[PDB]
């Protein structure tokens, strides 16, 4: 028989051709002689083309290929929580094998048009600018885009850490980064305690192109299990650009013709399939939801590039990080002018919505009037309001690394900013004022904090004003 | 035991046919050693690397030397292993080619010496170490604005004639003198004149006793020009794997490595990538860079020079290497023509080690304030260029007055610059440089002429130069 | 003093108009450059396709 | 033991011929349909030029390859390949050529890594200030369009740069000895030329070369023998004597 | 053939000066567009004034072009061309209008065309 076995007749660049395998299925997993896995991609008339999912240097012509009988799938289950794993479900941190007992196919249909529901639940990222200017709801797919070293990874890690007391499961997919960088990310997550609910999927730069191409799909397959069990899942994709590069590599090695700008013609389909599987399920399908945060790297902030345009067309919004703002000391570096979330805003809480409108106007006005600061004049039209309130807003929107803060505290501080209570405080003392105000709240405003936490609305205005004045009495300007 | 036969010759591409069931593995080395049987032939000593399995007992290979004189039907010997190079204490002080054969005419390596394969997998997740330590280099700009990380990867970017090779030589000299560690130089696409100059300079300075050097000139085929970097990396990995040393690996030019890879891909006949590069550019870059990591036993820190064609930083070769760098250094011909060496751009250089908890609060504040003053001085130049500096406010005049001196004090005199200028070099500790820059920022040297800050070492030497000038 | 004020106002409006004109030229030239280079990119793609077909 | 100079006139045409042969042999093409081994070809050709050691005879061979660019595109395949190999490049521009600046070497883009070692001591002395003056002139020339009331140092730098550009100009088939090049560059860079108008610089240079043959032969002999600048007092006195008899329009 | 020993210094200098003036006028286009004509120095204003007239004088009426336009055409000797361009460069014809130099033969026809227009 040659129906369940085959022999390799061609090896090169991670692609192999085998003779035999008469009963192999399209998209099936195959096993080589030395234990390396493979995918049956092309079922030609007299041979099968196989993509090798691992080190192909150990495979020679004439060795046997073993059929497995299973469409490509990845292990799923709660046993994966707190472990870092490769796209094929093999652990890479040691600590023994992962003892799961369930699998799910990598390629699965997205939820139907009748299976979805409008997004209505807030997602607290713990970042002032994100929670204020670009609210994100559960089930929304929001794009994070920026240049190199702009803090995208820091934003993702802060968002993951902020979910400590939220009933959400986080999945982090590292595509094409340095293995040491992935190790450092894992160490920070372990230190802050996020590994109790986080699954990490890694595919380093030294791995073959198919693993980099398959990693986000494995992450989606892992997330969909919890999504269809009724839970809420967060998935982070760190380099869709590196995914596209790997897929272009694979396509060129398969000798497919290039498309627009040397990328394959279906590079849009590749991302649409991945990002279309995140949704908010209707009550008939359970209350589960999955939200995604794909990452894209630009060249000198060129948003009009092909991959950024495709991802913008696919996703529901964008968050733009600017290198000039990052270098100027504004570490969040979020550009409120260009960043926008369109599904969000309906999921934002009432108390935060009541202050976001004023915050946007103040920050925007500063953002068209900063360049005139060469000579402050024109009295209130420039100096007293636009130059002062905007500078104070920029000061309060700054945030330290790995220190997310509760949405109630964000509401308190931003209300204090907008109501003019910070007009007398000099700019250099604003951050210290906020830091001391957080402790004063934790010591004396439990009633206000509980009211906000239980009603999603601002407390009594007179009580809030008297509390702010009481705190401002004890503050010393230095 | 069976031998192969040469079937096709396509320049640096050779096809070999073996007996069924005895095909060599990918990346294995094949030896051709033929003696002229008559007057119509020439002696051949050549090696080949397996690239693809074409089927029907046929293997596609790339040559490591000239293929002229090859005859179809020649016998090929399979070594059964990838290219293995001599390794250990023997390699110190010697100059090797891509195959590990010495080219300094000092004698052959003993045949019983240990040899390690070029191709090996990268270290795993469990065995990596992530502690961060500052590597002191003794260069003011590098120590202040773009600190180097032990066990990390550092890239130098710039055009032609900016000073990357001189900077690498100075780094080698300073680090060897003030640390005594082992260093390895891999000259991917080395020019023969530059390699000869480097060898003579190192032999004269005495650093050669602690360094192993691999050249692989340009006139060699692209296969050798591509595998030289891996040979050097293999030589470097031993000192941490078997001795726990902290090792430095210097790479002459990554751009030529990418060019060689693209040429090899074009020879093999793969469809070109974005701007004509190989489709496997990212995978090759990852395979090269991922083996340069810090483990429990030791660490390898790498300084790499990157060439930027026509100032275009969007080019794939400069672009794809950015993801693997911890610190970046940019050199400017505009600064070079002004006489400010090393001509490092103080506003474009970045480093992940410049954090208050890594370099110290004082260092972080001083560096940030220097950057702020330089950035502010950058905008005022056009107003100063047209209208007089009197138009500037009082604080702006002081900003310009101090920024000129900061810019001139960023320059330094190198030991290797003796052959160019005749002025001896100096080594500056990071504490000394931060103290000097803090003093300049606070303004205790506002009365000295700005010319006294050029090509100088410590801040005391600035006062010495000013006194020699008649202050 | 009145003449000095008029001079400053004239320089204001002249420089503002100059900046507007320069930005218009920048926009037009950037559009031209972006439209130009895509043709070269597509020509390279066409050359690659033809070379692959001819083999 | 001899010294040889070799000039290659069209490496671009050589590459075109090799591309034609490779395509007729049906070898796989690279970018711009060039074969993959074109860089190997050019590096193998160029690396044969060398300076031999004393043990090997002390001979030398220098190469001056030529590359033509289409519409000034230096990012093309063959231009990049040739640039990455050679120790330096000289750029000629039609914009400089038509503006009267011929020979049209663009000093800003041109590079020479062997510079300094390939100059006599006097030439090294006099070229350093010239480089700085040209760099300052090219930096400040972007502001020349904005009126005339610029900072006094700025128009002083512009005036020096204009005279430097006039000095660097040269005719066709008119080689100039180094012992006269160093003297004219010294005169330009020491301020002795700052009062001659720009339009008279060429005639001043020609008359100075004529004067140096009837007087000041000692300076020429000193340079030609010791490869160093003569005494400062004598050279300044000779320059002043020439300037006294020079007629200005 | 454009060498001093072939066409003479009188011809060569005029040709080189014309080329230099045209190159400068070509360079001045961006600054003229983004700053206005009145912002040029008196040297550049004169350069533009001479260069426009030189460019218009470079045009000529051909004999075979009589089927397209009613003008009969002319034949101009090299000496006449050199003399006319030298006179234009010397500034003798700065007071004539720009369009008087278009599609004529010798430098005189510019004068008669200007007189016909009414100078
Ligand atoms: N809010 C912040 N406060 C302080 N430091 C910050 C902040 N955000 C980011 N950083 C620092 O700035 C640097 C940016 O690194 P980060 O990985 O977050 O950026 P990135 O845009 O994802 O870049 P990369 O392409 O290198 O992955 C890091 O050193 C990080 O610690
Ligand atoms: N610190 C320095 N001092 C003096 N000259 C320098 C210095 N650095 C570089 N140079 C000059 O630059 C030339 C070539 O620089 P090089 O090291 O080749 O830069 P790159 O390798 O980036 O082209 C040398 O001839 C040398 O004279
Ligand atoms: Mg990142
Ligand atoms: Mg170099």
């Amino acid at each position: 028989q040659v129906s369940d076995v085959g022999t390799v007749i061609q090896v090169g660049d991670g692609i192999a051709r085998a003779h035999g395998l008469d009963n192999v299925m399209s998209g099936e997993l195959v096993e080589f002689a030395n234990g390396v896995m493979g995918m049956a991609l092309n079922l030609e008339e007299n041979n099968v083309g196989i993509v090798i999912l691992g080190p192909y240097t150990g495979i020679k012509e004439g060795d046997e290929v073993r059929r497995t009988g299973r469409i490509m799938e990845v292990p799923v289950g709660e046993a994966l929580i707190g472990r870092v794993v490769n796209p094929l479900g093999q652990p890479v941190d040691g600590l023994g094998p992962v003892e799961t007992t369930e699998t799910r196919p990598i390629e699965s249909p997205a939820p139907g048009v009748m299976d979805r529901r409008s997004v209505h639940e807030p997602l607290q990222t713990g970042i002032k600018a994100i929670d204020a200017l670009v609210p994100i709801g559960r089930g929304q797919r929001e794009l994070i885009i920026g240049d190199r070293q702009t803090g995208k990874t820091s934003v993702a890690i802060d968002t993951i850490i902020n979910q400590k007391d939220q009933n959400m499961i986080s999945i982090y997919v590292a595509i094409g980064q340095k293995e040491s960088t992935v190790r450092t990310v894992v160490e920070t997550l372990r230190k802050h305690g996020a590994l109790d609910y986080t699954i990490v999927v890694t595919a380093s730069a030294s791995q073959p192109a198919p693993l980099l191409f398959l990693a986000p799909y494995a992450g989606v397959a892992m997330g969909e299990y919890f999504m269809y069990k009724g839970k809420h899942v967060l998935v982070v994709y760190d380099d869709l650009s590196k995914q596209a590069a790997a897929y272009r590599e694979l396509s060129l090695l398969l000798r497919r013709p290039p498309g627009r700008e040397a990328y394959p013609g279906d590079i849009f389909y590749l991302h649409s399939r991945l990002l279309e599987r995140a949704a908010k399920l209707s009550d008939a399908k359970g209350g589960g939801s999955l939200t995604a945060l794909p990452f894209v790297e630009t060249q000198a902030g060129d948003i009009s590039a092909y991959i950024p345009t495709n991802v913008i067309s696919i996703t529901d919004g964008q968050i733009f990080l600017q290198s000039d703002l990052f270098f100027s000391g504004v570490r969040p570096a979020i550009n409120a002018g260009l960043s926008v979330s369109r599904v969000g805003g309906a999921a934002q809480i009432k108390a935060m919505k009541k202050v976001a409108g004023t915050l946007r106007l103040d920050l925007a006005a500063y953002r068209e009037l900063e360049a005139f600061a060469q000579f402050g004049s024109d009295l209130d039209k420039a100096t007293q309001a636009k130059l002062a309130r905007g500078a104070r807003t920029v000061e309060v929107l700054k945030q330290d690394l790995h220190q997310p803060i509760p949405v109630e505290k964000q509401v308190l501080i931003i209300y204090a900013l907008t109501r003019g209570f910070l007009d007398d405080i000099p700019v250099e003392d604003v951050r210290r004022f906020e830091k001391e105000f957080y402790l004063f709240l934790d010591q004396n405003g439990q009633h206000l904090l509980e009211h906000i936490r239980t009603t999603k609305d601002l407390p009594n205005e007179d009580d809030l004003n008297k509390a702010i004045e009481a705190f401002k009495k004890t503050f010393v300007v230095s | 035991m069976t031998r192969g036969r040469v079937i096709q010759v396509m320049g640096p591409v050779v096809d070999v046919k073996f007996e069924n069931g005895h095909l060599p593995a990918i990346y294995n080395a094949l030896k051709i050693q033929h003696k002229a049987r008559n007057e119509n032939e020439v002696d051949i000593d050549l090696t080949l690397e397996v690239a693809l399995h074409l089927g029907d007992d046929t293997v596609r290979t790339i040559a490591m030397a000239s293929t002229d004189g090859l005859i179809r039907g020649m016998e090929v010997i399979d070594t059964g292993a990838p290219i293995s190079v001599p390794v250990g204490e023997v390699t110190l002080g010697r100059v090797f080619n891509v195959l590990g054969e010495p080219i300094d005419l000092e004698g052959d390596i003993p045949a019983d010496a240990r040899r390690d394969p070029i191709h090996r997998p990268a270290p795993k997740f469990e065995e990596l170490a992530t502690e961060v330590e500052i590597l002191e280099t003794g260069i003011k700009v590098v120590d202040l604005l773009a600190p180097y990380i032990k066990g990390g990867k550092i890239g130098l970017f710039g055009g032609a004639g900016v000073g990357k090779t001189v900077l690498i030589q100075e780094l080698i000299h300073n680090i060897a003198q003030e640390h005594g560690g082992i260093s390895v130089f891999a000259g991917v696409g080395e020019r023969t004149r530059e390699g000869n100059d480097l060898y003579h300079e190192m032999k004269d300075s005495g650093v050669i006793s602690k360094t192993a050097m691999v050249f692989g000139q340009m006139n060699e085929p692209p296969g050798a020009r591509m595998r030289v970097a891996l040979t050097g990396l293999t030589m470097a990995e031993y000192f941490r794997d078997e001795q726990g040393q902290d090792v430095l690996l210097f790479i002459d030019n990554i751009f030529r490595f990418t060019q060689a890879g693209s040429e090899v891909s074009a020879l093999l006949g793969r469809m070109p990538s974005a701007v004509g590069y190989q489709p496997t550019l990212a995978t090759e870059m990852g395979q090269l860079q991922e083996r340069i990591t810090s483990t429990a036993k030791g660490s390898i820190t790498s300084i790499q020079a990157i060439y930027v064609p026509a100032d275009d930083y969007t080019d794939p070769a400069p672009a794809t290497t950015f993801s693997h760098l911890d610190a970046t250094t940019n050199l400017e011909r505009k600064l070079a023509e002004m006489g400010i060496y090393p001509a490092v751009d103080p506003l474009a250089s970045t480093s992940r080690a410049l954090a208050p908890e890594i370099v110290g609060e004082e260092h972080y504040q001083v560096a940030r304030k220097v950057q702020q003053t330089l950035q502010r001085y950058k905008e005022l130049q056009d107003i100063i260029a047209i209208l007089g500096m009197d138009e500037l406010s009082d604080e702006d005049k002081l900003v310009v007055h101090r920024a000129r001196r900061i810019q001139f004090f960023l320059s330094q005199n190198f030991h290797v610059a003796e052959q160019f200028t005749g002025q001896p070099g100096s080594y500056v500790p990071v504490k000394e440089t931060v103290r000097g820059f803090k003093e300049i920022l606070e303004g205790k040297y506002d009365h000295l002429p700005e010319d006294a800050f050029r090509l100088v070492g410590r801040i005391e030497e600035v006062v010495e130069k000013a006194k020699a000038m008649g202050v | 003093l009145d003449a000095k004020a008029s001079e400053h106002a004239a320089r204001m409006t002249a420089m503002k108009n100059a900046t507007d004109n320069a930005n218009e030229l920048i926009r037009t030239l950037t559009l031209s450059y972006n439209r130009a280079r895509q043709a070269a990119i597509t020509q390279e793609i066409t050359e690659i396709v033809a070379g692959a077909n001819a083999l």
